[PDB]
């Protein structure tokens, strides 16, 4: 639908959108952008994430809201409306996982050859793996689980080899690793471990900052730290 | 509560 | 779209949509059971206007954003995707709003015989001309602001006859009104006299409301106090 | 700032 708009103008327009707060147009823009095939700058990359995680944000929080209401039904013999409105926007949620999904798989991913980029896109689709996992309950499930862990697993073994331990990409990638440990892989442990062993790493290397990529890194830093308190 | 993945 | 669902899982849906903050799903579950043909209840005829309010308040929020952005480039001459951008949102809006007033004409209007039903339904009217003219330009902007003004007229004149001064629709139609004369009319005086006079009569009949009903009525009067403080 | 139509 944007093939006949210029990927500049595309771009231009995900940031404008970005301002008005118009996330879905946002995402439409960034897809035609990536379906130009050329490579994504650092800039682009964030564009790209950002709309995408507003529009599936907004849905996860529908679905859960719907998914409370469901389960209260479910202990008056209401119809069969809550389970259908649920079923709905989840259809929806999937829809957009994979259209996310399906952009780093064509081609995203696979042109992606330095450490930074293809980081950043294993990142996403373990993120993406992950919020299908969310809603996940059939045959498939244990696949969908294991797709987000060997994403993030493939990123986590670049980020280490290639990226000094307080890059944000690295620390927001470690951070929603552990988040998948403890919210879909059932191992509240190694979330735990991951997040101290992350942030203690991070600490260590701060000496060697500047001031601008010193609160780059703390800021990520912090919701290592609150996930922590929260979780122990 | 929920835990905090990434967000700007 | 949604001829094939029923009336009473319609309304029951819009509600679900609301709780889950989704306003188009909310907008659209109302536009299907408008157009079951029947007559809609106080709470029904209130679960529309929200749905749609929400709607198109996004609409107009991103509306203003691009048009500050535009205005300050018409002040380095960038290319055309500003404008391209706030047209296309603009005639979202344009869209939106039309949907509404063909669901008042078609014909919520005609078989609103209570003054509460009509009243609320004209001041609707008078609603998405208002904002039909805050994006108009062209050849027929002063029509959009006599429709918009004839709407608010017509419900005014009924709401006058048929209901007490601190009933709420007649508040915020007072209010609504105010708005419109001050900000579409280009009639401050008018809309501040309006607005005056709306917040008086209603003080001097709270006397006759229980608890609840004054915190009804007074909620809407403090909105008039607010701008009665902005304007002077 | 804007005024306040209604709101709730
Ligand atoms: C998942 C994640 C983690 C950190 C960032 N982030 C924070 C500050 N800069 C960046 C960044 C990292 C990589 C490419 C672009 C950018 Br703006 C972003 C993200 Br999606
Ligand atoms: C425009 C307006 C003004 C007041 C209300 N309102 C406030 C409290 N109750 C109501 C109301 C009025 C008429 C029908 C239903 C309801 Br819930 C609502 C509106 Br849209
Ligand atoms: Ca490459
Ligand atoms: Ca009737
Ligand atoms: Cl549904
Ligand atoms: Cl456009």
């Amino acid at each position: 639908a944007m093939g006949s708009m210029e990927r500049a103008s595309l771009i231009q327009k995900a940031k404008l959108a970005e301002q008005a707060e118009r996330y879905e147009d946002m995402a439409a823009f960034m897809k035609g952008a990536v379906e130009k095939g050329e490579e994504l700058s650092c800039e682009e990359r964030n564009l790209l994430s950002v709309a995408y995680k507003n529009v599936v944000g907004g849905q996860r929080a529908a679905w859960r809201v719907l998914s409370s209401i469901e389960q209260k039904s479910n202990e008056e013999e209401k119809g069969p409306e809550v389970r259908e409105y649920r079923e709905k926007v989840e259809t929806e949620l999937q829809g957009v996982c994979d259209t996310v999904l399906g952009l780093l798989d064509s081609h995203l991913i696979k042109e992606a050859g330095d450490a930074e980029s293809r980081v950043f896109y294993l990142k996403m689709k373990g993120d993406y793996y992950r919020y299908l996992a969310e809603v996940a309950t059939g045959d498939d499930k244990k696949r969908i689980i294991d797709s987000a862990r060997s994403a993030y697993q493939e990123a986590m073994d670049i980020s280490k080899k290639e990226m000094p331990p307080t890059n944000p990409i690295r620390l927001g990638l470690a951070l929603n690793f552990s988040v998948f440990h403890y919210e879909i892989a059932n191992s509240p442990e190694e979330a735990i471990s991951l997040a101290k062993t992350t942030f203690d790493e991070a600490m260590a290397d701060l000496h060697t900052l500047s001031e601008d990529s010193y609160k780059d890194s703390t800021l990520i830093m912090q919701l290592l730290r609150d996930n922590l308190t929260l979780w122990t | 509560r929920r835990p905090s993945s990434w967000r700007q």
